[PDB]
This record gives structure tokens, C-alpha cells and sequence, in this order.
């Protein structure tokens, strides 16, 4: 055994070993998660028992023949707001066992009401905790909870969530929409009904 | 996520009016960056320690540094051989090399 | 005529909240409200009025 | 042997974060002026009186976890560093535990405030979520009763302790509204024009779309909060009949106060409740589920029982310690007789492993840890360096015979 | 790090010259065939 | 070790968190203080 | 419709939906005068165009119902792309000579 | 040449890169975009200043 | 309100810029390296490199 041989083996090593740090950033888990597809739908003003009927129901009645899954948790608030949790088993594609999830919804999507198809709903991968929460605050000419938070929106949200591997961003507020706000009296007035 | 999540967020702020300034009441990345520089720190004072270790009971540098030239090459060579065949490249695994060092 | 007086009558419409989201100050009871909810029986479908 | 059953499991150690969160929850139907009157006195906390350790709040009112809610609320507490907190009373541990104090010492409503166990979440360790499903197609009446004699019973057994309460849950009285259908054809009015006038000035009709600045945004109609605070305001919205004149909602709607649930659970396509629990300061997971199986199977006909959360499934120590190192003892052996040959050796190494595992087992005891993760693999890697020693002058001995 | 080192001790007071080590060659192989 | 990555599922590859890396670096040792290690004893000492 | 409708009516609707596509490196529009608007969404070389094809689908059916009656019918359409053809065949007439 | 030579309109006739597109050699394709939201009209005549 | 970005064309992260200067030199200490299997020394490592 000689010794200019094996003390250039370990520099492969070295370099090998070296070129595998630039992994970096290398994040800290290891992903222990069995995945996690959420169906979301929002049928605005409604209660908790109609949308549970009207959409929560339709969902769920839709969601056969999925390849591989745990199990499905169900929501349905007062708020009008249901979340659709199909549960997946460790180690499973979460790129489609996120489409087949879409294309059951796809058969239930004309039987849901036309106030709440408008409303969005959509199908997103998973994690139930926040990575990072980033805050905006004004200190000038200080403007208002409305107006940030349609800043914030309008500027600034649009190109995350289609950023690097986002499943979904909550924005803490909402963006501006042109506000009627009707009064009965002067309705009654001109006789006038808010249709 | 977590470099580019300010990347995205990076080249929106010189358009930015009066008074918008970036908080950050929630992060995680610190945390992650610290669970390498506490993992090097215990990784460094195990080379010095062994370094030490091999003057007593076999004195002189001349004898000291093979077991010490040793110790790297090896741990290395284990972040290389996480990307091989179909397995691996993680952290906590960069920290169970601690527990193998 | 049949058809019209099902969707008319049964149904479930999303009527809104009692002191909903922009409150008046000093709102101190936030209910939900109910208005028409689906029929469930063969009487109550029998009562439809045409 | 003794040193081991006496020790606790645990999963993965509850790791300080730098950051943790609040919880805040408000009883029957309170308003957001209700909750921000809390969360001010939470963000009060953290800015008053622990100025030395909280870098930061993130109050969000309206926000909580299980589901939005003009009910709930939580703040995301940032601290200052790391080095900047140096005692054990100055770390999250020991922050919270005064937070969760000082909170559940004086209150209204409900607030807790708790660590990140540093995942994202699946099992604790000793804990559980029971799922109580409707199975023969009952009411929702009946499952909430059947929800509370399981709670009711289950709390009947503080010997062999358990810890159960439910989630959302609240169930309160909602306002309904009952449009007498003949009176109303009969007067003139169209049906599709009360429940729009009904749905549109209390809830919030989508209109269309607009353009705002170069920007595509919604178009809301909902009228002023000054006409729908009160039961008493339906009263003042007229719906245009045929003939072309105004008729009030009283005159064709009923008013009835009535109890209904804000927050309706369903699992697999069955209405379902969620029960959370704990195991017991005793007895850990596998009794604590064993007697919520049967304190389940002692209820009405039609219901039934699962596991979500917690309840694996198929993971934990059990079922795979012992799938562990009995395959690592059989390849251990076995591969002490490369070179080594006969019966011998493979009982001159196999038998050196209980002088590892006394002095982890004495540590782990005398210390206040408890067998996790990191003390299994700890455990592992002594043993086989533990072996190297054996091993190895055995290896001596052998080759000097 | 406490799981290892505090079984590390043992695992080399105890296997240095104490039960199972030296009686692993004798006690362990012979006193029988 | 390696007996020890036929595991679980939700307790992910949490043992397999390392019944590997230990002898990626074990059975890297056992080859790099066979290769190298001996050569570099045989250079500088005594 | 014309091209400063169809930007506000269909192209900005579909571009406000496109959030959680996993990979991708920028987004190009066009909404032109005719009514035809073209979204490329163009990703990572060597990520699965077969999987890359579906997300963006399944991210136009949050956006499909807010599209107006008009336009819903008029097709929509998601397909992989390479900006330039490999091979076109003619089809003349040299009989009873038809028409374009 | 002989298009831009005499011509009314634009053509220009080139040669195929022998690829789908992806750069030319020294060559570059701008992209100025509209970022405070401001019309139209001012992003043409910043486009034009450019 | 006027910003600006790079699309065709300017790369993103190619061309031969960032590439030549990490082609040759890792093609280089891996050359020099293996041209000491069964060369041995600091000699011929320059009897074929230059």
C-alpha cells in the first residue's frame, strides 16, 4: 500500500463530501407529515347547517376512487366556510395525489350553487402550521387596517403563494372591493328593493 | 421556501409609499440556521477535544495529526454518499453525525 | 308549474347574520340567522303549494 | 429492567422556538368588540410586564385555529434572541407556563397560549383525539347527547385519570327566519325577491367585478351595520310587490329564536364529533384508548368510533422496538461469526450490551430525561461501539489461541 | 449527549474488567465445551 | 442500525433519521481507515 | 371583444388564480385586439411537464367560473408548448378546384 | 434587401436558430414593468424614455 | 413605480459565464489529482498539466 494514492482518495472524499454541503440552505426536518390535500369552498352569508347541505355534502359524496388515503375530515362553519382535509399515506406524490383530488371536485363542481362556485373554491397542498408570517406596518402618514391590507394584497401577496413551493398564504386582512352599503329608508323611499 | 420568501418580497419595497416597513413577528429561519452553528461548534471542540486526547497518552504532533486528519474526511464523505442511489440529504441526519462523531 | 313551486319552496337560501362583520360599537350579540332550509319528509313535499 | 419501564416514553422533545403563539376563545356568540377587549389585555402581557424576553405580538382578532370566527383570536409572540434570555424561567418553557397562568387567573373567556412542538404536528406523545361518528343516520340532537354522556361517563374515571373536552362545540341560538310561502304569493310578492333582499342586505351579495387602478376587484352590496344589528331591523326592509307597492317582512315572516350549531364536524361523509383527550399521569396511550373504545361501545345504537390524530396509525415505540432490535439481533449474531466462527463469540459480544444500556438507563433516571428519539439512537450507537471494545479483545483473544 | 456518555461509562468501567468482558472468552465459550 | 429503517410511517424514517448516516459514516470509516488511515501511519511517526 | 376588455375580463382573472404551481420562473401575457389571450407559464428545465400540465389546469378551474358566459364556451384550453413548428403539411386542390 | 429596399410595410425574412428559442448569443429581450400601478399611459411614455 | 426584469435571454443562470470558470477549475483539481495514480510526487503532476 502506498501512501500518494490514498491520500488523493481522500480528496475525492473531500471534494465529493464538499460539493454535497452546497445544499445549502439545507432546511432543518426531515418531512414526517402523512400529506395533506384540502379542498376549500365559501358560500357567503350562509349558516353552518345549509352549507354542510348544499356544498359540504356534494364534496364529500364526490371524493371515490382516489388513489391511496387515510381518511377525510370535514368543517363546514358558520362563517359558510368548509375545508375538505383527504389525508394521504406517507410517502404518497402529493403533485397528484393533488390533480385526482381536483378532478373528483370537478364532477361535483355544477352542483354546487352559483353563489358559491363564484366564491373561489380551491385545492392546495397542505401543512396546518406557518413557515414564516411577514407583517406590514405604516409609520408616516399612517394609513388604515382597509388600506394596508389591500397594499399588501394588490402589490405584494399576487406574487407569492406562486413563489418558491407555497401551498397557500393567509393574508391577515383583505383586499378593497367596491362597498354598497344600502339603506332601507331610502330604498323604501323611491321604492326600490335591493335586487 | 424560506431564502426566496424574502427574495419575492425583496424587490418590492423601493416602490413602496410613504411609512411601509417589513416586520418580522414570525419566523423559523434563525432557528434553522442555529441547529448548524451549534451542531459545528460541538462538531470543532470534538476535533480539538480528540486533539488533546491523542497528546496524552501519545505525545507529539507528529502522531497527533493522522487521527485528526482522519475525522473530516469521513464526515465529508457522509454528506456525499446522502445523495447516492435514491436516498437522503437532510438535517437532524447533519446532527446524528454528532452522535457517529 | 311543478317544477317552479320545487326550487321556489324547497330550498336553502344563504341569508345573512344578525351584528355581522362592520358592527355598529357596542354590538354585544353575533347570531346567525336561518330563513328557508331543504324539506326532508314526503308530508312536507306533499304541502308544496302550487 | 427495572430502570426502563420505570422511565417514561416520549416522542421528540419539546424543543424551545424563539417563538410561540396565544389562543384566545370567547364563549356563546361574542362580537369582535368582545375579543379585542381580551387580546388588548393578552398583547398587554407580553409589552408590560415581560418586556425583557417578548421581542414582539401579532394580535389577529377574528383569526383562530379549528376555524375563523368573530369568536376567536391569537397573537404570534416573537422574543428577543436567544443569549438576551439566559435562565430557565427566562425561556418559553417557563414563559408560557406563567402566561397560561396569568390568563387562566383572571378571565371571562378562555385563554391558554402554548409551545410549537416542533413539527408540524401528528401525536404529542400520551395523547389522543377520539372520533365519535353518527352511523345509523341519526340526529344532530342525538349525537351531541351521546357526545356528552361519552365526555360524562369518561370524566367519572379521575382514577385511572383521563383528561376529555371537545372541540368548536358551542351550539347557539341562531335567528330564523319563516317565510309563510301563501301569504306571501297571495299579497304579491315574488319568493326570489324576499330571500335576495334577505340574503343581499345581511349577508352580502357578489354583484360582479370592477377595475380598480389596474387591478381586477369585487363588488359588494350589504347595506350599513346601523340596519341589521337587531332582530327588530328585519321589520324595516320592504320587498316591491306586483301592484307596485312596498310590504314590510313582518308582514309575511315569522320570528323564532332557535338553538343550532355554529360549527357541524363530519368524518368520511358521517356527521362526527371530535373529541380531544389525554392519557392519564399514570396509565399512557394504550389503557387511555383501550378504556375510550369501550366507554364508546357502552353508548346509543348507531354510534360509532375512530382515530385521526394520534392513534398512529400503525408508528410509536410499540410495534416497532420490538420489530427493532430483534432483527438487529439476529443479523448481529449472526454477523459475529464472520471470521469468528462457532458458537462461542457470538455470546463473548451479544452480552456486553447490558453495560451500555445500565449507565444510559442511570443517566436518563438521575438526570430528568426520558427514553425519546435521540436517547433510542443514543442507546443504539452505544452498544456497537460498546462492541468494538468486546469485539476487539475477543478478536486478541482468539487470535493469541 | 446525556443517553450516550452516561452509557459510555459503564460501558467501559463495567467492560473493562468487570461481568460480561474476560468471562465472555472463559465463562462464555468453555467451562462446558 | 440498518435494521432499524424498516420502521413506521408517521414516526416517518425517524430511526432511518439515521440507521444509515451512522454507517455512511461507519462503513465510510471502516474503508477510509483502511485505505487512508494505514498509508498515513506509514508517512509520518515516530 | 377588444384588447383592453379582455385584459380586465379574462386575462387578470386568470393570473390572480395562479398562485401555488409547484416550480415556475415568471409568467408572460398577451390579450390581444382579436380576444385571445395566451398565459405561458414557463418552468424549471427538467421538471415533469406531464405534472407541470395539470396544476396550472387545476388552478384555471378556480378561475373558470368567473369567466363570462361568452368566453367559457369559446373553449380554454392547457397544453405544453414549444414556440415553433416541426412540420406542416399542405393540402391544395388540383380537380374540380375547391376554396379556402 | 430587397424587401427593405422598397416597401410600404415591414418584412424582414430570417433564418431558423436551430433550436426552439432560449437566447441568441448577444443578444437580450427587456422587460419593463408597471409597479406603483400606474395607467397605461404613463407606462408607454416610460417605455419611450427608455 | 418603474421597475424592470430579465426573461429570454438573460439566462436565467447559464451561457458560458459562471460555467467556464467552474468547468475547468473542478476540471483541474481532479486532473491534477488523478495524474498521481501511480505517478505518486509533486513531479509529474507538472510533467503533463502544463
Amino acid at each position: 500500500d502506498r501512501p500518494i494514492f490514498a491520500w488523493v482518495i481522500a480528496i475525492i472524499i473531500m471534494l465529493a463530501g464538499g460539493l454535497a454541503i452546497l445544499k445549502l440552505p439545507v432546511a432543518q426536518y426531515p418531512t414526517i407529515a402523512p400529506p395533506a390535500v384540502t379542498i376549500s369552498a365559501s358560500y357567503p352569508g350562509a349558516d353552518a347547517k345549509t352549507v354542510q347541505d348544499t356544498v359540504t355534502q356534494v364534496i364529500e359524496q364526490n371524493m371515490n376512487g382516489i388513489d391511496n388515503l387515510m381518511y377525510m375530515s370535514s368543517n363546514s362553519d358558520s362563517t359558510g366556510t368548509v375545508q375538505i382535509t383527504l389525508t394521504f399515506e406517507s410517502g404518497t406524490d402529493a403533485d397528484i395525489a393533488q390533480v385526482q383530488v381536483q378532478n373528483k371536485l370537478q364532477l361535483a363542481m355544477p352542483l354546487l350553487p352559483q353563489e358559491v362556485q363564484q366564491q373561489g373554491v380551491s385545492v392546495e397542498k397542505s401543512s396546518s402550521s406557518f413557515l414564516m408570517v411577514v407583517g406590514v406596518i405604516n409609520t408616516d402618514g399612517t394609513m388604515t387596517q382597509e388600506d394596508i391590507s389591500d397594499y399588501v394584497a394588490a402589490n405584494m401577496k399576487d406574487a407569492i403563494s406562486r413563489t418558491s413551493g407555497v401551498g397557500d398564504v393567509q393574508l391577515f386582512g383583505s383586499q378593497y372591493a367596491m362597498r354598497i352599503w344600502m339603506n332601507p329608508n331610502e330604498l323604501n323611499k323611491f321604492q326600490l328593493t335591493p335586487v | 421556501t424560506a431564502a426566496a420568501i424574502r427574495a419575492e418580497l425583496a424587490k418590492m419595497e423601493p416602490f413602496f409609499p410613504s411609512g411601509l416597513k417589513i416586520v418580522y413577528p414570525y419566523d423559523t429561519t434563525p432557528f434553522v440556521k442555529i441547529s448548524i452553528h451549534e451542531v459545528v461548534k460541538t462538531l470543532v471542540e470534538a476535533i480539538i477535544l480528540v486533539f488533546l486526547v491523542m497528546y496524552l497518552f501519545l505525545q507529539n504532533f507528529r502522531a497527533t495529526l493522522i487521527p485528526t486528519i482522519a475525522v473530516p474526511v469521513v464526515l465529508l464523505g457522509t454528506f456525499a454518499v446522502l445523495a447516492a442511489f435514491g436516498f437522503s440529504i437532510n438535517t437532524l441526519t447533519m446532527f446524528g453525525m454528532v452522535l457517529a462523531i | 308549474d311543478v317544477i317552479t313551486a320545487i326550487k321556489a319552496q324547497n330550498a336553502q337560501v344563504a341569508a345573512g347574520q344578525l351584528g355581522g362583520t362592520p358592527p355598529v360599537k357596542g354590538q354585544q350579540l353575533n347570531a346567525s340567522i336561518i330563513a328557508q332550509t331543504r324539506l326532508t319528509s314526503t308530508e312536507e313535499f306533499g304541502k308544496i303549494l302550487l | 429492567a427495572y430502570l426502563f419501564v420505570r422511565l417514561p416514553s416520549s416522542f421528540l422533545p419539546d424543543e424551545d422556538q424563539g417563538v410561540f403563539m396565544t389562543m384566545v376563545q370567547l364563549p356563546a356568540g361574542a362580537t369582535q368588540e368582545r375579543t379585542q377587549k381580551v387580546l388588548n389585555e393578552v398583547t398587554h402581557y407580553y409589552l408590560t410586564k415581560e418586556k425583557n424576553n417578548v421581542e414582539s405580538v401579532f394580535a389577529v382578532n377574528g383569526f383562530g385555529f379549528a376555524g375563523r370566527g368573530q369568536n376567536t383570536g391569537i397573537a404570534f409572540v416573537s422574543l428577543k434572541d436567544w443569549a438576551d434570555r439566559p435562565g430557565e424561567e427566562n425561556k418559553v418553557e417557563a414563559i408560557t407556563m406563567r402566561a397560561t397562568r396569568a390568563f387562566s387567573q383572571i378571565k371571562d373567556a378562555m385563554v391558554f397560549a402554548f409551545n410549537l412542538p416542533a413539527i408540524v404536528e401528528l401525536g404529542t406523545a400520551t395523547g389522543f383525539d377520539f372520533e365519535l361518528i353518527d352511523q345509523a343516520g341519526l340526529g344532530h340532537e342525538k349525537l351531541t347527547q351521546a357526545r356528552n354522556q361519552l365526555l360524562a361517563e369518561a370524566a367519572k374515571h379521575p382514577d385511572m385519570l383521563t383528561s376529555v373536552r371537545p372541540n368548536g362545540l358551542e351550539d347557539t341560538p341562531q335567528f330564523k327566519i319563516d317565510i309563510d310561502q301563501e301569504k306571501a304569493q297571495a299579497l304579491g310578492v315574488s319568493i326570489n325577491d324576499i330571500n335576495t333582499t334577505l340574503g343581499a342586505a345581511w349577508g352580502g351579495s357578489y354583484v360582479n367585478d370592477f377595475i380598480d387602478r389596474g387591478r381586477v376587484k369585487k363588488v359588494y352590496v350589504m347595506s350599513e351595520a346601523k340596519y341589521r344589528m337587531l332582530p327588530d331591523d328585519i321589520g324595516d326592509w320592504y320587498v316591491r310587490a306586483a301592484d307596485g307597492q312596498m310590504v314590510p317582512f313582518s308582514a309575511f315572516s315569522s320570528s323564532r329564536w332557535e338553538y343550532g350549531s355554529p360549527r357541524l364536524e363530519r368524518y368520511n361523509g358521517l356527521p362526527s364529533m371530535e373529541i380531544l383527550g389525554q392519557a392519564a399521569p399514570g396509565k399512557s396511550t394504550g389503557e387511555a384508548m383501550e378504556l375510550m373504545e369501550q366507554l364508546a361501545s357502552k353508548l346509543p345504537t348507531g354510534v360509532g368510533y375512530d382515530w385521526t390524530g394520534m392513534s398512529y396509525q400503525e408508528r410509536l415505540s410499540g410495534n416497532q422496538a420490538p420489530s427493532l432490535y430483534a432483527i438487529s439481533l439476529i443479523v448481529v449474531f449472526l454477523c459475529l461469526a464472520a471470521l469468528y466462527e462457532s458458537w462461542s463469540i457470538p455470546f463473548s459480544v451479544m452480552l456486553v450490551v447490558p453495560l451500555g444500556v445500565i449507565g444510559a438507563l442511570l443517566a436518563a433516571t438521575f438526570r430528568g430525561l426520558t427514553n425519546d428519539v435521540y436517547f433510542q439512537v443514543g442507546l443504539l450507537t452505544t452498544i456497537g461501539l460498546s462492541a468494538k471494545n468486546a469485539i476487539l479483545i475477543v478478536e486478541f483473544a482468539k487470535d493469541l489461541m | 449527549g446525556t443517553g450516550v456518555m452516561g452509557g459510555m461509562v459503564t460501558a467501559t468501567v463495567l467492560a473493562i474488567f468487570f461481568v460480561p468482558v474476560f468471562f465472555v472468552v472463559v465463562r462464555r465459550r468453555f467451562s462446558r465445551k | 442500525f440498518v435494521p432499524m429503517a424498516f420502521f413506521g410511517g408517521s414516526t416517518g424514517a425517524i430511526y432511518r433519521q439515521f440507521s444509515i448516516t451512522i454507517v455512511s459514516a461507519m462503513a465510510l470509516s471502516v474503508l477510509v481507515a483502511l485505505i487512508l488511515t494505514p498509508a498515513l501511519c506509514a508517512t509520518m511517526l515516530k
